RNA sequence: AGGACCGAACCGACUAAUGUUGAAAAAUUAGCGGAUGACUUGUGGCUGGGGGUGAAAGGCCAAUCAAACCGGGAGAUAGCU
RNA sequence: GCUCGCCGGAAGACCAAGGGUUCCUGUCCAACGUUAAUCGGGGCAGGGUGAGUCGACCCCUAAGGCGAGGCCGAAAGGCGUAGUCGAUGGGAAACAGGUUAAUAUUCCUGUACUUGGUGUUACUGCGAAGGGGGGACGGAGAAGGCUAUGUUGGCCGGGCGACGGUUGUCCCGGUUUAAGCGUGUAGGCUGGUUUUCCAGGCAAAUCCGGAAAAUCAAGGCUGAGGCGUGAUGACGAGGCACUACGGUGCUGAAGCAACAAAUGCCCUGCUUCCAGGAAAAGCCUCUAAGCAUCAGGUAACAUCAAAUCGUACCCCAAACCGACACAGGUGGUCAGGUAGAGAAUACCAAGGCGCUUGAGAGAACUCGGGUGAAGGAACUAGGCAAAAUGGUGCCGUAACUUCGGGAGAAGGCACGCUGAUAUGUAGGUGAGGUCCCUCGCGGAUGGAGCUGAAAUCAGUCGAAGAUACCAGCUGGCUGCAACUGUUUAUUAAAAACACAGCACUGUGCAAACACGAAAGUGGACGUAUACGGUGUGACGCCUGCCCGGUGCCGGAAGGUUAAU
RNA sequence: AAUUCCUUGUCGGGUAAGUUCCGACCUGCACGAAUGGCGUAAUGAUGGCCAGGCUGUCUCCACCCGAGACUCAGUGAAAU
């Protein structure tokens, strides 16, 4: 639900809000939480790495379950929540034998509806089985890439995966950046495109609404002097350079691919 | 206006004390600049 | 409700006068801006010198910063005084 | 010693950090105090800090450090597993009165509570490094119950006024009492119970979780305050002995009620919001090997034990950071009266000080202020500086506008005091009495008192009634930047930087990119609706033509082209 | 024109008198479309101009109140 604020002040007059009404309005299980703190940015060795990482909000982090190795059983789902550590909100399922659990909700997966995993599940949203089983053209979610290592493709918010040739024991499967990829048949895979698909239109609105998130200033390039940024200061507005990054590389059109030891799956890069 | 030099023991002892000193190999040179001068006060502490 | 409005604590530093062998190696006096937030603060911690951090001024890094301080090469070199 | 003045959300009081004897008494005035000094935070001598409950130490962890084996590295060393440290966080327990020249939640008096050890009596399935619960946690807002505290009245003790009056509808002072134990209230949450069954909690579980029945519907947890007890005590204006004159021993009255009321307690609550708001132990519980008369557990009783370290003193400052007895800096707690929306402001209480050179004079000239004839920006780079507006209520309010604004636009009228309505109204609180009663911290009626605006009508004083302090100057045209913000600590606060939004571009996850010789870490416990980089910079109408050049991407027939 | 040299461009407003300001023109030394163009309500200790009110800013200074300056007693510097 895209709700546009009254223009009252001058930081809520372009934000644009999200209210999805069927979330949890209270707390979360308490026994799937656990300690998340932050870094900057900043590693081991202490110096900053990742720029423009600070701040913002805490949180805790909610263990959601990526592989759904529990086969046979199926399960409820009590409720739908917020995951912040995350850009798609999570359902919480309960098996038959007593365990909860935290999933990634697909699209139109409301509380009360039976999911389960397993090579024996129905074809419908929520169900995860290998993609031996799923047929060719079944919109897919929460992909694998080696067989028992958890979904690591789809997963973002609305995001969805298409299957569309499996040929042998490899299935060429349309990732969302429209590049072709083979993975092979063994691995998971939900069906369903990724729930929240308007996690896109909202609009922050102001510079603190971004801020809240751990999302530093982003200082331009040409601002610099000439030791700081290859961008490099000048008298006035000058430039009269080859973009590049803080460090000398190439932007704006440069490749900067180069693994080779995992080409042989890749059969049609992006557009 | 505020100074630069605002006290605290548990910092000057956990930055420049002995136990602090001893820990690196650059510490016991100190100290062994130290007592090969002479100086009767080692460290900070104290 | 709100990076909303007036305004003390709190945070700052736009103007003017005094001061400038000062009360003060950056302050005082009369006005001044923000004041539920991208706010402020106490305690402890991490990043180290061609390096840090930098809402970007070549600013800040112990009254020192276009490359800190201390020790050493070192009684550097000086067609200059 | 008697006046005068100054602070009183401090310039009062208690700490933390820091200092280290500056604390208290005697003695000295050479040196220090911007002068003298008999004085001192100075010199010399002596004295002073008392803890089972306050704080450390101690148990547990955050960010983080160190980190056996280990992986990496010319050596030195780097990262990091088990572990082990690390508060700025979680964990047991004390209050009131008195006393000292200087300590008191530490000493004394009265009354308490907590945690363990050992021993007896009785009942008995106890036991982890393991499982479960709990600890356990955000912003904002709203008012329901209260308290601290304050005011007024009643009661007690005293007074009858240097100058008109003052036996009263008069004046001054007091009217204080805790921890703990008991009761269990306003409010908050919550269904309970007995059994059967189980792909979960690594194994087991009598516990948590899930399922199926019956089964009653009121149980349970939490919880400020009040009331009783603590307390026939303690404290109390005192009067009142001289005893070494400092007060020492003595007795010691009243010790209540209404109203107002928090930023404090219920409240770690309730509502709502998106930005989704620490960990582990202590505490209860379930079992594992293990032991099952024993051990051990539970309860009462008896005794023992609680060690060690800090305690003086300043702490918005002459004692800490500023070279100084420096107009500067420093975090927390307590927060009285009258006006007041107020923690502003002005006057004051408790309390604390008059700023460690004075005395004259009353020149120019400089600093900080007051007032000004007539004119009113004529000054000047410029209305810089100063003057002026300043509050509450009612009426009224332009082009433009993103429909919020603009707007406190602009601009007009009223304001004191006394009386009446109303010997104090509306409203708030609500006794006594009656009635119910599930008999108490209950409910209903009733209205006693206490508190108490705002308005209208009339009258009256001044030149002036928001009378002091405090407290917008306003309007038109325009450039730049949308806006809130950040920046050159110490001459630049802006049109610069940031920003939400837009595009390009890279990135398929052992991601690109970065710090690292490497291990590894950040990106991220994230997955193209995501992440890095670059430019532009809300919103609206839009973003034209050129691929020659230098880059980037794709092609590669042919030519040149290194090591070998 | 934060861009214009000639330039105080030419015309109109505002002024007794206007190099600045506002509105047109267009001979753009040397604007121009995301090193963005044009327009833009609100916002600004932002740059420019104007007007009301107000005033010792001024014509033009005068008096008065305090702190120094001045004289006495004590201590007692500094640059050169």
């Amino acid at each position: 639900a895209v709700v546009k604020c009254k223009p009252t002040s001058p930081g809520r007059r372009h934000v644009v809000k999200v209210v999805n009404p069927e979330l949890h309005k209270g707390k979360p299980f308490a026994p799937l939480l656990e300690k998340n703190s932050k870094s900057g940015g900043r590693n081991n060795n202490g110096r900053i790495t990742t720029r423009h990482i600070g701040g913002g909000h805490k949180q805790a982090y909610r263990i959601v379950d990526f592989k759904r190795n529990k086969d046979g059983i199926p399960a409820v789902v009590e409720r739908l929540e917020y995951d912040p550590n995350r850009s798609a909100n999570i359902a919480l399922v309960l098996y038959k034998d007593g365990e909860r659990r935290y999933i990634l909700a697909p699209k139109g997966l409301k509380a009360g509806d039976q999911i389960q995993s397993g090579v024996d599940a129905a074809i419908k949203p929520g169900n995860t089985l290998p993609m031996r089983n799923i047929p060719v053209g079944s919109t897919v979610h929460n992909v694998e890439m080696k067989p028992g290592k958890g979904g690591q493709l789809a997963r973002s918010a609305g995001t969805y995966v298409q299957i569309v040739a499996r040929d042998g024991a490899y299935v060429t499967l349309r990732l969302r950046s429209g590049e072709m990829r083979k993975v092979e048949a063994d691995c998971r895979a939900t069906l369903g495109e990724v729930g929240n698909a308007e996690h896109m239109l909202r609009v922050l609105g102001k510079a603190g609404a971004a801020r809240w998130r751990g999302v530093r200033p982003t200082v331009r390039g040409t601002a610099m002097n000439p030791v700081d940024h290859p961008h490099g200061g000048g008298e006035g507005r000058n430039f009269g350079k080859h973009p590049v990054t803080p460090w000398g590389v190439q932007t704006k059109g440069k490749k900067t691919r180069s693994n080779k030891r995992t080409d042989k799956f890749i059969v049609r890069r992006r557009s | 206006m505020k100074r630069t030099f605002q006290p605290s023991v548990l910092k000057r002892n956990r930055s420049h004390g002995f136990r602090a000193r001893m820990a690196t190999k650059n510490g016991r040179q100190v100290l062994a600049r130290r007592r090969a001068k002479g100086r009767a006060r080692l460290t900070v502490s104290k």
